[PDB]
């Protein structure tokens, strides 16, 4: 009797945890990923225009 | 430019005569012209053979990470 009690107890909260951890992550981290890269992209170009205005004038 | 008047009067006088001439500032002299042209070469090497009468310009790019 007591075995089955705990067996469903484990499996049930297990799927609660893992699915809810999957849910929360995906939004932020993917939101993450998009803005990070954009970041990277944009930065480069700032420099690249600029540097040059130096390089040239030099 | 100027000190000792006893020599200086004549010496400085001859230098101004130079300036008061336009077949060169009284003359030039081959020797100088030869070295000038040489030295002119070298310093172009000193700072590259572009001509800094104009300035540089650049180009642009991007790629996708994922």
């Amino acid at each position: 009797q007591l075995e089955e009690v705990k067996q469903a107890s484990i499996k049930q909260i297990q799927d609660a945890i893992d699915m809810e951890k999957s849910q929360q992550a995906l939004v932020q981290k993917r939101h993450y990923l998009f803005d990070v890269q954009r970041n990277n992209i944009a930065m480069a170009l700032e420099v690249t225009y600029r540097e040059r205005l130096h390089r040239v004038y030099r | 430019l100027d000190p000792v008047q006893k020599l200086f009067v004549d010496k400085i006088r001859e230098y101004r005569t130079k300036r008061q001439t336009s077949g060169g500032p009284v003359d030039a002299g081959p020797e100088y012209q030869q070295d000038l042209d040489r030295e002119l070469f070298k310093l172009k090497q000193m700072y590259g053979k572009a001509d800094m009468n104009t300035f540089p310009n650049f180009t642009f790019e991007d790629p996708k990470f994922e």
